[PDB]
DNA sequence: ATCGGATGTATATATCTGACACGTGCCTGGAGACTAGGGAGTAATCCCCTTGGCGGTTAAAACGCGGGGGACAGCGCGTACGTGCGTTTAAGCGCCAAGGGGATTACTCCCTAGTCTCCAGGCACGTGTCAGATATATACATCCGAT
DNA sequence: TCAGGATGTATATATCTGACACGTGCCTGGAGACTAGGGAGTAATCCCCTTGGCGCTTAAACGCACGTACGCGCTGTCCCCCGCGTTTTAACCGCCAAGGGGATTACTCCCTAGTCTCCAGGCACGTGTCAGATATATACATCCGAT
C-alpha cells in the first residue's frame, strides 16, 4: 500500500516562489506576474543542463568519477561566461 | 523536613554575594597550576607507577612540565563519609551499591581528580550525582555553580528528580525560543540566582558566550558517549569552559574503538592524557610479541583508579537474562540475480546496496512485478529473511507473544507495514518521522493494559532512551548494526528494568554475504569491549535452520574467543566485492538525423 | 485601523535591500538536489565536490539576475510595470539563447 | 658571481623568471624572446595596481580597511573601462551595483 | 604539494598603492584568477599573432600588439607605456 | 491607389528572397576610408578588404533590424523607433 | 570667393534613406519612423570604428601599410563575428 | 615496398598526412599520437558530407545543379543543429532566411 | 604560390554524396573556411584538454572529447561513431 | 461578388563565362632503423565524498484575504507615416599617367635563442598571534500614509 | 499640513578568527660556456593601389501632395497582484559507520613518439573546353482594391 514512494515533489519546485522574487528584486523589478515563476524554472533548468553536460564531459575524459570545481570552471569558460574565484 | 540542621552554615541566598564567585572576574586568569598538577601526579604515582609513561613523554615535550616532573622527583585522614545509611540531606533511601558509588565520587573529589560513572542503565545514576552534589552543598559548603549538560529528552526528568530528593537546591533549565532564553540569561544566569544549571547539547553550542563567564566548579554531563569524538563541535566548545573538575555520567564507554576511550579520558584529565600517540602506542595497537595478553592486557591498572560500572546482571536480578537466536538465512533467486547485478553493474556505496538486497529486493526500484501493484504472497515470495520472519511471526502469534521489530531502514519498515496489513496484524510505527505526541500516543497504545497490538515497528537507533516496552516479549533485529552496543541498547528496550518474563531476541543473518562480515566485525568489537572493560568491573523448515545457525554461532564464538588485543584490533577489512570469484570489473548510429524538405520559395 | 503601506513601497525597500547585499538567494540544499537530479545527463552515478556546487550556484544566480534586469527593461519599454513571460521570452530571444 | 634577479633588473615586482617559464612551457610558440617576459610582467603589474587602487578607494568609502569581493566588484563595475575589460566575467560573491529605474519611483 | 601562485606579488603591489589596507583570502583568489586569465589572453593573442606572420618566436613586439589589441584604449595606452619603460630599464641594466 | 502596407509586404518578400548588397558600394567605401583616417594616417586598402567590411556591416544591421522589429511588435506596434533600436542594442550587450 | 572647399558633404549621410529602408525590409519591418535613420547611422559608425581599429592594429603590427582582407577577417573573428568566404 | 597512404588504409577521403603535419607544426602539443590524425580526418569528412548533402537538397529544390553560397546559407539555417554549431558565423553572400511576422500580415 | 586548399577532398566527398551537382568558387571557398575553422576549434580544445591533465601528447581520446564538447547532440553522436569506425579500420589494416 | 488591373510566374532562346578535365614536376608523405623518455601499472598514505538514518532550532514559505491601482478595451483624433509622381544626382563604368607597397625567391651571417652543469637564494609551507570585522544592544533622525 | 508610526542609521561594546609575520628546505632561476639556426638585411620581379582628373548611362534618391490608419491620450472597469497576518515545515547544523575515490610520492619498464635517410606518387598549377545559369520577352494565372 505505502511501500511506493508517492513523495518528493519535483526538484525544480524547490526553487520557491519567494526565491524567484528575491532574484527579481536584486534584478530591480517592482511588480511581478504569476507565470514568471514557471518561465523562470524552465530557463534555469535549461542553463543547468548545458553547464552540467560540459562539466561531466570533462570529468569523464579525465577518467574520474568526481566533478570538480575546476571542471565546472572550465565548462563555464567554454560556454563563454568566466567565473573568477573558485580555482 | 528535618534535614535542615545540615543547611546551617550556608550563607543566605543573594545574587550580589554569588556574583563574587560565579562571575570569574579575571579576564585571562586561566593558567597552568603547578600545585594541582603536582598533587595529581603524586597521588597517581602513589596508586601505581605505570603512569610515568605519559609523564616522561610530556617532559620530552614542553620542559616547564619537565621541571614539574623534576620537582615531583626531588621531594620524594581524608576519611570517606561511608554513609552506612542513606545520607540525611537527601530525603529518601539509597541502596548499598548507590552508597558505594557516592563514596567513590567523594574520594575522587578529595584527590583532585575525577572519574567516569558508567553504571548499567536503571541503577539511578542521577541519584548518585544529585547525592554527590548535595554532599558538596551541605558538607563541603559549595552551593554552586554546576553545569548539567544532558540530552534534551531527559531535562524534565533531571529537574523532577533534583526537586524531588533535594528540594533545597535551586536549579533551572534553559529552553524556549531565543527571546525567553535571553530573558532567563539576563534575569538569573548572569544574575546568579541559582546553584545548578541544566542545558542541552544544542543549547551549550547556542548559549556558550554567557556560559563562558562563570567559573564552573564541575561540568556534569549525562550520557557521555556523545563526547566520544574529540573533534566534535560540542567537544571543541566544551574545552574553553574554565572549570575545576568534570564528571562524565554515561552508560557503556568504548563502543567501537579504543581511541574513543582515550579521548573520553582526555576530557576529564587533559594534563595526563595530553598526547594521543602515548596512549596509541603504549598499550594500544602494536605488533611486538605475546605481550598482547602477557602484559598490556594486565595493564588495566591505568584505568581502575578513575572509572566505575556496576554490573546490573548481579546487583538487581529479575530480568531473566537474554536469549540470542541468530538465524543464518540463504539468499533466494531474486536475491541471487540482484546481488550479482550489483556485483557486476544511482548506485554508490556498494556495501550499503548489498545490505539492501539482503533485506528485501523490493527496496530497489522497479524490482517487484508490476504495475499494477498488489500485496499478495508475491511480497514474501522474494525475500528470504521475510519468509523466515513470516513463519516465525505465525509461530509467535499462535503462542501469543507480541513482538517488536527493530529494523534499520525506515523504507524496510514501509515494506513490513504493507506485509503486516496484508496479514491482518496491527501495529504502531515510530521512526525519524513521527513527531513527539505521535510517539507518546503510539507508546501508550502499545502499552495499554488490554491492547490489540501484535507487532510494533521502530528503527534500531531511534527514540532516545525513555522508550520503555517491557510489556513486549520478543525483539527481532531484522538487521544487524556496525556498533554492537547500538543493538545492545535496542535489544534492552525490551530487557529494561521492569520486564517480567524471559524474552527472546532474534537476529536474521543472510549467510554467504556481507551480513556475515558485518556480524563478524560487530562480534570483534563486542568481545573487545568485554575484554577491556567488562572483565575489570519455499519454506526452510525453521527448526533445522535454527539448529544449523546455532551451530554456526558456536563455531564463530570459538573462533573469536581466543584472539588477542593487537590481533583483535586488526580489522581484516576483507573486500566484500569478491564473493564467488570477482575481478574488479564492473552504437552504429544509422539514424541519419533528419532531412528537411521544401527548400524552395513557398513560404509566401 | 492598523498601519498599512500602499502597494509599491515594500517592493522598493526590498529592491534597495537586495541590491546592497551579496549572499546567495536560492537555498543551498534545494539547489544541490536539483543539480544532482539533472546530473543524470550524460552519465549515471557520480560524485560532486562542494566547491563544484557552490560555483554552479554562483553562475546560475548571476545568470538569472542579468535575465531579470533585461526583462525589467522590456516590461518598462512596453509602457508597463509588471514583468511577464512574454518579456522573459523577448529578452532571452534577443540575447541569442532561443 | 652574484645573482641579480631579472625582476630587480627590470625594476618590476612581478616575477620574470616564472613568467618566462610559463611562456616556454605553455607551448604558445617554439621560442620566446628575452624581453617578452619583462614586458608581460610589467603589464600584469600595471593592471593589478590599477584594480587594487580602485578597490582600496571603495574599501575606504565603505569604512573598511580590507578589500573584499564586493569591493572588487564595485571597483570594476563603476568605471567604464575595467567594466568593458571584464565584461563576460562574473565575480564570486560580488553582488550587483545598485540602481532603480526612474519609472518605478513614486510620484 | 607545491602550488605556484601570484599572491605574494599582488600583495607586494598592494602594499605600495595603499600601504595600510589589507586583503582577504577570497579577494586574493579572485586576483590570482584575474592575473592568470589576463596572462592567458595576452599570451594566446601573441601566439596567434606569431602564427599569422610565419614567425616562430614570441617577443616584446607581439606582447605589445596583443596588449594594444585586448585592453580598451585609454587603459592600453598606459599599459604599453609602462611595459616599454620596464623593458628599456632591463636592457640598459 | 494601393492600400497602405501592400507595397511594404511586397518589398519584404522581394528583399528576403535575394542576396545582393543593399548599401551602395562607393558611399560605403568612402565612409570606410574616412573613418579609418583617424586611427592611422595614409592607410591603403584593397577591394577584398572593403568587401568583407561591407558584408559584415550588412549582416550586422540586418540582424539589428530584426531585433528592433521584434521589440516594436512586443510593445503593441508595427512602427519601429529609436527607443526600440536602443532597447535592442542595450539588451544585446552593446550599450 | 570659392577658392576654398566650401562644397562638401558628410560621408555618414552617404548611407541614404532608401538604403536603410532596404536593410529594414530585409530585416522584415513594415513602417519606419523618421529618426531610425539617424540612429542607424550612429550605430553603423560605431561598429565600423571598432572593426577598423582592430584591423589597422593588425596591419601595423605586420609592418605593412595595406589592410588586407585576411586582416579584416582576423579583426572580425576577434570581435566575435567570424566571417566565411574571404579566405581564412 | 609499395607505399599506400594512410587515407586509403583508413578508408577516408580527407588527407591524414596533411592533418598530422598541421597538428605537429601548429603548436598544439609537444607530441602527437598516431590515431589523432585519423580521427580528426574522419570527423571533418563527416561534417563536410552532412552540410554538402543538405546544400545539394536545397539546390535541387530550387531547380539548379550547382551549390551556391545562398544554398549553403539556406541549408545551414534550416537545420537547427548546424545552425547552433554555426550560430555566430556569417556566410558571405548568403542572404537571409525568408520570414515575415504574423502580426504584420493584412487582415 | 603552393597554397593548400581542401578543395579536392571536399569535391570528392560531394561527388560521393550527390554525384550530379557542382560547387561554385565562392561556395568552395566558404566550405574550405568552414573546414579550417572546425579544425582549429577541435585542435585548440584538444590542446587545452591535454594541458589541463598534465599530458604532453594529443591522441584520439582528446580528439574525441573535443568533438563531443563542440558539436551539438546528434551531430556529436554521429561524428564520434564515424571517427571510431575509421580509427579501428586503420589500425586493423 | 465582379471586374479591372497590376504583378509575379512558368517558358523558350541566345550568351558566356565559370566549373571541370588533363598533363608536370616537385615536394611532401611513406618506409625503415634507432633511440630515449613519456605514460601505464603498482604499492603506500591521507582526506573528501557517499548512503542511509537520527535529533533540533527557527526563519522562510505557504495560504488566505482585502482592496486598490494598473492592465486592457473602446473612442476620438489629428498627425505622420505611406504611396505615387516628376526630376535631378550620383553610382558605376570605361580611361589616363606615374610611382611605390608587397609577396616570393635566393643567399649570407650574425646573434640570440636553446641546451647543459652547478648552486645558492627565492619562495612555499607550517607555526603562532592580534587587529578587524563582526554581531549585539540603544538613541535618533528620517520618509510615509492619513487630516 | 501636521502629528503618529515604522525603518534604516548611526554609536558603543564584547568576541572570533584569518591576515600577517616568522623560520626552514628545496628546487629553480641565474651564471657561465657552446652551438646552431631563425630572422634580419639585400636585391630582383611582377601586380595592385594611389591621386588627380575626364566622358556617359541610367536607375535611385529627393521633394511634394493627398489622405488614411495608426500612435496617443482619456475614460472606464474589472481583476489581479501586493501587503499583511498566521501556521508549519524544510533548511541547516550536528552526528554516525564503513569504504571507495583521487591526490601524492616514488619506482620500473616498455613501447611509441621523434629524428634521420631515401624515395617515389599526390597534389598544386597552368592550360583548355562546354554547359548552367542568366537576362529578355511572352502569355498565364493570380491577389488586391473600388463599385
Ligand atoms: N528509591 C530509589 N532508589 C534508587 N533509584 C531510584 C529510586 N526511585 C527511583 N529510582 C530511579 O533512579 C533513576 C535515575 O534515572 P535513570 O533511570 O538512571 O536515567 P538515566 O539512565 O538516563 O540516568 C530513575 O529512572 C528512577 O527509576
Ligand atoms: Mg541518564
Amino acid at each position: 500500500a505505502k511501500r511506493h514512494r508517492k513523495v518528493l515533489r519535483d526538484n525544480i519546485q524547490g526553487i520557491t516562489k519567494p526565491a524567484i522574487r528575491r532574484l527579481a528584486r536584486r534584478g530591480g523589478v517592482k511588480r511581478i506576474s504569476g507565470l514568471i515563476y514557471e518561465e523562470t524554472r524552465g530557463v534555469l533548468k535549461v542553463f543547468l543542463e548545458n553547464v552540467i553536460r560540459d562539466a561531466v564531459t570533462y570529468t569523464e575524459h579525465a577518467k574520474r568519477k568526481t566533478v570538480t570545481a575546476m571542471d565546472v570552471v572550465y565548462a563555464l569558460k567554454r560556454q563563454g561566461r568566466t567565473l573568477y574565484g573558485f580555482g | 523536613e528535618n534535614l535542615k540542621p545540615f543547611q546551617v552554615g550556608l550563607p543566605p541566598h543573594d545574587p550580589e554575594s554569588n556574583k563574587k564567585r560565579y562571575l570569574l572576574k579575571d579576564a585571562n586568569g586561566k593558567k597552568f597550576d603547578l600545585e594541582g598538577t603536582t598533587k595529581r601526579f603524586e597521588h597517581l604515582l602513589s596508586l601505581s607507577g605505570l603512569f610515568k609513561h605519559f609523564i616522561e613523554s610530556k617532559a620530552a615535550k614542553d620542559p616547564k612540565f619537565r621541571q614539574v616532573l623534576d620537582v615531583l622527583e626531588e621531594n620524594k585522614e581524608s576519611i570517606e563519609f561511608q554513609f552506612r545509611e542513606s545520607p540525611a540531606y537527601v530525603n529518601g533511601q539509597l541502596r548499598p551499591y548507590q552508597i558505594q558509588g557516592v563514596n567513590w565520587l567523594v574520594s575522587l573529589h578529595k584527590n583532585k581528580i575525577a572519574g567516569i560513572l558508567a553504571d548499567e542503565m536503571g541503577l539511578g545514576k542521577t541519584l548518585q550525582t544529585i547525592s554527590f552534589l548535595g554532599y558538596l552543598r551541605y558538607i563541603e559548603k559549595i552551593p554552586g555553580p554546576f553545569l548539567v549538560i544532558a540530552p534534551k529528552s531527559t531535562l524534565n526528568n533531571w529537574l523532577r528528580e533534583i526537586n524531588r530528593w533535594t528540594p533545597d537546591v535551586n536549579a533551572f533549565i534553559l529552553q524556549g525560543d531565543k527571546e525567553e532564553r535571553a530573558e532567563l540569561i539576563q534575569k538569573k544566569l548572569l544574575g546568579c540566582d541559582f546553584d545548578v544549571v541544566i542545558a542541552s547539547y544544542e543549547i551549550i553550542i547556542r548559549e556558550k558566550s554567557p556560559l563562558k563567564k562563570i567559573n564552573w566548579e564541575y561540568i556534569i554531563i549525562d550520557e557521555a558517549h556523545r563526547i566520544k569524538n574529540e573533534e566534535s563541535m560540542l567537544s571543541q566548545v566544551l574545552r574553553e569552559f574554565t572549570s575545576r573538575n568534570r564528571l562524565l555520567i554515561t552508560g557503556t564507554p568504548l563502543q567501537n574503538n579504543l581511541h574513543e576511550l582515550w579521548a573520553l579520558l582526555n576530557f576529564l584529565l587533559p594534563d595526563i592524557f595530553s598526547d594521543a600517540q602515548d596512549f596509541d602506542d603504549w598499550f594500544s595497537s602494536e605488533s611486538t610479541e605475546e605481550d598482547q595478553d602477557k602484559i598490556v592486557k594486565q595493564l588495566h591498572t591505568v584505568l581502575q583508579p578513575f572509572l566505575l560500572r556496576r554490573i546490573k546482571s548481579d546487583v538487581e536480578t529479575s530480568l531473566l537474562p537474554k536469549k540470542e537466536l541468530n538465524l543464518y538465512v540463504g539468499m533466494s533467486s531474486m536475491q541471487k540475480k540482484w546481488y550479482k547485478k550489483i556485483l557486476e553493474k544511482r548506485l554508490l556505496n556498494i556495501m550499503m546496496q548489498l545490505r539492501k538486497c539482503c533485506n528485501h529486493p523490493y527496496l530497489f526500484d522497479g524490482a517487484e512485478p508490476g504495475p499494477p501493484y498488489t500485496t499478495d504472497e508475491h511480497l514474501v515470495y522474494n525475500a528470504a529473511k521475510l519468509q523466515v520472519l513470516d513463519k516465525l511471526l505465525k509461530k509467535l502469534k499462535e503462542e501469543g507473544s507480541r513482538v517488536l521489530i527493530f529494523s534499520q531502514m525506515s523504507r524496510l519498515l514501509d515494506i513490513l507495514e504493507d506485509y503486516c496489513y496484508f496479514r491482518n496484524y496491527e501495529y504502531c510505527r515510530i521512526d525519524g518521522s513521527t513527531a513527539h505526541e505521535d510517539r507518546i500516543q503510539a507508546i501508550d497504545d502499545y502499552n495499554a493494559p488490554d491492547s490489540k497490538k501484535f507487532v510494533f515497528l521502530l528503527t534500531t537507533r531511534a527514540g532516545g532512551l525513555g522508550i520503555n516496552l517491557t510489556s513486549a516479549d520478543v525483539v527481532v533485529l531484522y538487521d544487524s548494526d556496525w556498533n554492537p552496543q547500538a543493538d545492545l541498547q535496542a535489544m534492552d528496550r525490551a530487557h529494561r528494568i521492569g520486564q517480567k518474563k524471559q524474552v527472546k531476541v532474534f537476529r536474521l543473518v543472510t549467510d554467504n554475504s556481507v551480513e556475515e562480515k558485518i556480524l563478524e566485525r560487530a562480534t570483534q568489537k563486542l568481545r573487545l569491549d568485554q575484554l577491556v572493560i567488562q572483565q575489570n568491573r519455499d519454506d526452510i523448515d525453521l527448526d533445522e535452520l535454527l539448529l544449523k545457525s546455532e551451530n554456526k554461532t558456536k563455531s564463530l564464538n570459538a573462533k573469536y574467543e581466543t584472539l588477542g588485543l593487537d590481533d583483535l584490533q586488526k580489522f581484516n577489512q576483507d573486500s566484500a566485492y569478491e564473493w564467488n570469484g570477482q575481478d574488479f570489473k564492473k552504437l552504429l548510429n544509422p539514424t541519419k538525423r533528419e532531412r528537411k524538405e521544401n527548400y524552395s520559395i513557398d513560404n509566401y | 485601523k492598523p498601519h498599512r503601506y500602499r502597494p509599491g513601497t515594500v517592493a522598493l525597500r526590498e529592491i534597495r535591500r537586495y541590491q546592497k547585499s551579496t549572499e546567495l538567494l536560492i537555498r543551498k540544499l534545494p539547489f544541490q538536489r536539483l543539480v544532482r537530479e539533472i546530473a543524470q545527463d550524460f552519465k549515471t552515478d557520480l560524485r560532486f565536490q562542494s566547491s563544484a556546487v557552490m560555483a554552479l550556484q554562483e553562475a546560475s544566480e548571476a545568470y538569472l539576475v542579468a535575465l531579470f534586469e533585461d526583462t525589467n527593461l522590456c516590461a518598462i519599454h512596453a509602457k508597463r510595470v509588471t514583468i511577464m513571460p512574454k518579456d522573459i521570452q523577448l529578452a532571452r530571444r534577443i540575447r541569442g539563447e532561443r | 658571481a652574484k645573482a641579480k634577479t631579472r625582476s630587480s633588473r627590470a625594476g618590476l615586482q612581478f616575477p620574470v623568471g616564472r613568467v618566462h617559464r610559463l611562456l616556454r612551457k605553455g607551448n604558445y610558440a617554439e621560442r620566446v624572446g628575452a624581453g617578452a617576459p619583462v614586458y608581460l610582467a610589467a603589464v600584469l603589474e600595471y593592471l593589478t595596481a590599477e584594480i587594487l587602487e580602485l578597490a582600496g578607494n571603495a574599501a575606504r568609502d565603505n569604512k573598511k580597511t580590507r578589500i573584499i569581493p564586493r569591493h572588487l566588484q564595485l571597483a570594476v563595475r563603476n568605471d567604464e573601462e575595467l567594466n568593458k575589460l571584464l565584461g563576460r566575467v562574473t565575480i564570486a560573491q560580488g553582488g550587483v551595483l545598485p540602481n532603480i529605474q526612474s519609472v518605478l519611483l513614486p510620484k | 604539494t607545491r602550488k605556484e601562485s601570484y599572491a605574494i606579488y599582488v600583495y607586494k603591489v598592494l602594499k605600495q598603492v595603499h600601504p595600510d589596507t589589507g586583503i582577504s583570502s577570497k579577494a586574493m583568489s579572485i586576483m590570482n584568477s584575474f592575473v592568470n586569465d589576463v596572462f592567458e589572453r595576452i599570451a594566446g593573442e601573441a601566439s596567434r599573432l606569431a602564427h599569422y606572420n610565419k614567425r616562430s618566436t614570441i617577443t616584446s613586439r607581439e606582447i605589445q600588439t596583443a596588449v594594444r589589441l585586448l585592453l580598451p584604449g585609454e587603459l592600453a595606452k598606459h599599459a604599453v607605456s609602462e611595459g616599454t619603460k620596464a623593458v628599456t630599464k632591463y636592457t640598459s641594466a
